[PDB]
RNA sequence: GACAAUGGUAGGAGAGCGUUCUAAGGGCGUUGAAGCAUGAUCGUAAGGACAUGUGGAGCGCUUAGAAGUGAGAAUGCCGGUG
RNA sequence: UAACUUGGGAGUCAGAACAUGGGUGAUAAGGUCCGUGUUCGAAAGGGAAACAGCCCAGACCACCAGCUAAGGUCCCAAAAU
RNA sequence: GUAGCGGCGAGCGAAACGGGAAGAGCCCAAACCAACGUUGGGGUUGAGGACAGAGUUACAAAGGACGACAUUAGACGAAUCAUCUGGAAAGAUGAAUCAAAGAAGGUAAUAAUCCUGUAGUCGAAAAUGUUGUCUCUCUUAUCCUGAGUACGACGGAGCACGUGAAAUUCCGUCGGAAUCUGGGAGGACCAUCUCCUAAGGCUAAAUACUCUCUAGUGACCGAUAGUGAACAGUACCGUGAGGGAAAGGUGAAAAGCACCCCGGAAGGGGAGUGAAAUAGAACCUGAAACCGUGUGCUUACAAGUAGUCAGAGCCCGUUAAUGGGUGAUGGCGUGCCUUUUGUAGAAUGAACCGGCGAGUUACGAUUUGAUGCAAGGUUAAGCAGUAAAUGUGGAGCCGUAGCGAAAGCGAGUCUGAAUAGGGCGUUUAGUAUUUGGUCGUAGACCCGAAACCAGGUGAU
């Protein structure tokens, strides 16, 4: 018997131009460019899922240093009091601490310094 | 079984390898080919026994022998396999045959002496082997080269 | 072992021994399925063909030459690329049939019987008494015989007036002692046959 | 169709009980004062085809038992 | 339940997805099949559903069988259109 | 924690840099030919601005948790003006 | 794939026996007779001859009479109504009927009972065929036995066989026998033995093929497929030989849009037909590239493989999911394939989209899995059967024993003076079919040369 190409191929094709939708002019259109940009869009996600993790600690550890040099310390010298302490509250949690409750990071600030 | 609920046995049957279709199977693209050279070409490699020039060894090698054109090949026959018959009984190439214990004749039936007789005949063949012929003589039988 | 064998209204007129080894043995699934497979693949006509590129019309001048043009290299217009060129492989005529120890038949056929036999799709008529082909006349022995859709009717030797009177009910097949096969047998539900056809099977089958 | 024998290699082995082919040596045609007695003494003894070989060779002998 | 392993080209091994046809069984369909279109659905993947619109007559599912069974590249072939 | 034997199936026979023992060249070459080891090849991730072959280190998947390696902590740009 | 042939390379490759289909045997020349060397008689062989009921299918060739059958037109041929949805019922539901007929088409959707049909049965004025009975005729070792032959030499060829130890067959040139006490063959040749009887002819059947015809079939195609051709060897190209396309589908029914309006027309808007007209003929479905119209978010200080991760603002509201669209701004980020030591590569390839486009099959080999049987396993052709399964068929094949070049011997054997040593063996498992893998022969995964040969067409 013969089978004919019939529709799985537009299926499949179909699949991968509604993934690249948003994307700039020929590569929201045309299944080879859109193929190709998806493709690099999985590696990238990959890629990213990965930096993101590194990017908000970057972020709360800079966070934690603007609110230390307001308590009149460096970032190094804060976490490193805070371990002598044996306080073990992360770095996100100690962001948004300073963020939000401001006397309870003094009274944090207050016990690193204590523990050095 | 029914012609609905089908079944062949467990470890009968294995889908079929098919190349070329695509690179997850791991045999896309070259197809188990590898690449270039003679043997990735369609028709392409050397005959089996070519050595890529050097000299094959069924030509370093010399001839030996020759054929016997009147050669003769015998249906042999053991004692052990003379076990299968009662006491007393004549065995013939005709009798063998008939019993199974010999499918094709060749140029004659020659007894030969491997196993244990155990029992009395009188065997009629067209050889025997000297062990052959005196264990049948000393199982207290005879034997006659017909 | 012991059956019993029914007039065509219903009563039991007796009883009839059939041997455990032809109606009896244990199936053998494996050799029924590769019997089914066998004669499915026995009845294949393989009647198929493709033109490849030398058997496709035309086709023998080079298009155009090898280098100059621009163009992709080509040979003939008949390539298996071109539109309407040869076929690359395709079907080609040939036999599906193969076979199968005789031994492993015989197996299969007795594998098929005791499957009948078992799960009480046997029955045993004591005759038919058919003068005359009418196939409502046949279509009631059936239902007083209290049969499934899917009958096999096993006479001993070729019943002309049986034979026209079933042949048109659908899911009913009729076959001789000697016709018995697989295929046949596995399809139908439920088997008829006469005490002669079922001495017969059992004489052949041993 | 049927496989073909190679004849050469027909007429240069023989086949054993267990498989193997016996041969026959090379170096046993002449110049045989340029070769030690003993070189053709045990020249003289049959060997068999190697393991390598009958890799390469099989089919050749398929039909040859 | 507690321990271990899981980057990978040529390549070896295994398990599967989907396409057309066939057999048997069981079903759907003018109260609307296939196909097409859209969607914010599901599965570890190949892929599977559902709803709506279009369409107007065929088509799924289960098990097994068989293959012209899967395309993005061949200055590939034909057609259409930039 | 392998090793060996027997069978089925392969691919490979263009290699590269770095370090080191040497030939050749001119104690020239990102040169060439051998020995030894690593890495690339077939290896993503961090460092060396960028940078197959150097340094750290081998990605089953997910996390807006933690500790470290090489390398770093004035700003770009995380961490010591 | 044996014996053998073979730069003993690549490769080439029998036959006899055995098993089957089919089956069939005959006529002349010559010896010798009687008629005018030519005619009739005579005879046909492995020893015979001289001498002393068969037939127009060979075996001789022409008719008739009649019968029967077949083909070339045809005929009859069972059985269903209702409601529902629908434009339409064959569908759904209910209740029936026929069947030697439930094959298949058609009918407004899917029908055994509506139609054409099917099972079954019948039918021929005429013409071709086949086949019968009667007839019909035809008939009831003295001598010879194939001469420019056999055969030989030389040169070739055909034989599986390449000149070989080359028998056997044929051609050219040249030579050239014998005559049943004969002649030929048995693989150089001689002898013996065995078989046969050349140099004359005829002969059905079992076998080969398909442009055709009739009747049918398909796990064959379904409009880029299948014939090149569903509408064509046409159009078109070429001086010519020759090459050689594209192109199917309204609807159940043409009911194919009366009439009105803009417009020269084309084309439209209504109105009508239709179940439906975005079914209006460029007519089923109507994908993508590509081209437009409208706008929810956004964009004129910004350096970019166009995404990805983070993220306000604005606009929406789902297969209801820790939703959808857009996106200020920040981090990271040099397409894909091929080929390479190494490619963002300024190495290759692709304008885009769609369709088509590459490890297949047959026969052998080997290996593995599965299954049956097991010192056994298994049939091939054929015959029967429905183009089947299957039954029958034991010829043959592989095993049960190996060793040796061989004669041979044999659980051993070969080497050897050896009772030595050593090689290969013994000290049970095979076999048949089949899924998978791989190899061989085939074009053997697909596309691509420059060229070679053969037969033709061209001096417009
Ligand atoms: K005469
Ligand atoms: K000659
Ligand atoms: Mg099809
Ligand atoms: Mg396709
Ligand atoms: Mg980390
Ligand atoms: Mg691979
Ligand atoms: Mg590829
Ligand atoms: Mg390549
Ligand atoms: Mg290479
Ligand atoms: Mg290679
Ligand atoms: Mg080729
Ligand atoms: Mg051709
Ligand atoms: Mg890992
Ligand atoms: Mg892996
Ligand atoms: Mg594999
Ligand atoms: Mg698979
Ligand atoms: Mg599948
Ligand atoms: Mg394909
Ligand atoms: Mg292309
Ligand atoms: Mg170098
Ligand atoms: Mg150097
Ligand atoms: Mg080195
Ligand atoms: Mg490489
Ligand atoms: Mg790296
Ligand atoms: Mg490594
Ligand atoms: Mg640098
Ligand atoms: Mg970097
Ligand atoms: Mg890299
Ligand atoms: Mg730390
Ligand atoms: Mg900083
Ligand atoms: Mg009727
Ligand atoms: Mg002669
Ligand atoms: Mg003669
Ligand atoms: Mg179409
Ligand atoms: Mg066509
Ligand atoms: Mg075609
Ligand atoms: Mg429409
Ligand atoms: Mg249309
Ligand atoms: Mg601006
Ligand atoms: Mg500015
Ligand atoms: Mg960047
Ligand atoms: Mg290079
Ligand atoms: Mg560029
Ligand atoms: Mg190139
Ligand atoms: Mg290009
Ligand atoms: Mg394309
Ligand atoms: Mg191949
Ligand atoms: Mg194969
Ligand atoms: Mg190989």
């Amino acid at each position: 018997p013969r089978v004919k190409g019939g529709t799985v191929t537009r299926a499949r094709r179909k699949k991968t131009i509604k993934l690249a939708k948003g994307y700039f002019g020929s590569k929201h259109t045309l299944y080879k460019v859109a193929k190709q940009q998806v493709m690099k869009s999985g590696q990238y996600a990959f890629r990213d899922r990965r930096q993101r993790k590194r990017d908000f600690r970057k972020l709360w550890i800079t966070r934690i240093n603007a609110a230390a040099r307001q308590h009149e310390m460096s970032y190094s010298r804060l976490m490193n009091g805070l371990k002598k302490a044996g306080i073990d509250i992360n770095r996100k949690m100690l962001s948004e601490i300073a963020i939000s409750d401001e006397k309870a990071f003094a009274q944090l600030v207050t016990k690193a310094k204590d523990a050095l | 079984m029914k012609l609905h609920e089908l079944k062949p046995a467990e470890g009968s049957r294995k889908e079929r390898n098919r190349v070329g279709r695509g690179v997850a199977t791991g045999n896309g693209k070259t197809s188990g080919r590898g690449h270039k050279g003679q043997k990735a070409r369609s028709g392409g490699g050397v005959r089996p026994g070519f050595e890529g020039g050097q000299l094959p060894l069924f030509r370093r090698l010399p001839k030996r022998g020759f054929t016997n054109i009147n050669r003769k090949e015998y249906a042999i026959v053991n004692l052990d396999q003379l076990n299968k018959f009662e006491d007393g009984t004549e065995v013939t190439p005709a009798l063998l045959v008939e019993s199974g214990v010999v499918k094709n004749e060749k140029s004659g039936i020659k007894i030969l002496g491997n196993g244990s007789l155990d029992k009395k005949l009188t065997v009629k063949a067209h050889k025997f082997s000297a062990s052959a012929a005196e264990a049948i003589d000393a199982k207290g039988g005879a034997h006659e080269v017909i | 072992a012991n059956y019993d064998v029914l007039k065509l209204d219903g009563t039991k007129s007796g009883s009839i021994e059939l041997s455990d080894a032809v109606f009896g043995i244990e199936p053998n699934n494996s050799v029924l399925f590769e019997a089914i497979n066998l004669q499915r693949a026995s009845l294949r006509q393989g009647t198929h063909a493709v033109k490849n590129r030398s058997a496709v019309s035309g086709g023998g001048r080079k298009p155009w030459k090898q280098k100059g043009t621009g163009r992709a290299r080509q040979g003939t217009i008949r390539a298996p690329q071109w539109r309407g060129g040869g076929i690359v492989f395709g079907p080609t005529p040939r036999s599906y049939a193969y076979k199968m120890p005789k031994k492993m038949r015989r197996l299969a056929l007795r594998s098929a019987l005791s499957f009948k036999a078992q799960e009480n799709g046997l029955t045993v008529v004591d005759a038919f008494n058919f003068e005359a082909p009418k196939t409502k006349e046949f279509k009631n022995v059936l239902s007083t015989l209290e049969q499934p859709k899917k009958v096999l009717v096993v006479t001993e030797n070729e019943d002309v007036n049986v034979e026209l009177s079933a042949r048109n009910i659908p899911g009913v097949q009729v076959t001789t002692a000697q016709g018995l096969n697989v295929l046949d047998i596995t399809n139908a539900d439920s088997l008829v046959i006469t005490e002669a056809a079922a001495k017969k099977v059992e004489e052949v089958l041993g | 169709p049927k496989m073909k024998t190679h004849r050469g290699a027909a007429k240069r082995v023989k086949r054993t009980a267990s498989g193997q082919l016996k041969r026959s040596r090379a170096f046993t045609s002449h110049l045989f004062a340029n070769k030690s007695t003993k070189q053709k003494r045990q020249l003289r003894k049959a060997r068999l085809v190697s393991k390598s070989d009958m890799k390469r060779v099989k089919q050749l002998l398929a039909y040859k038992k």
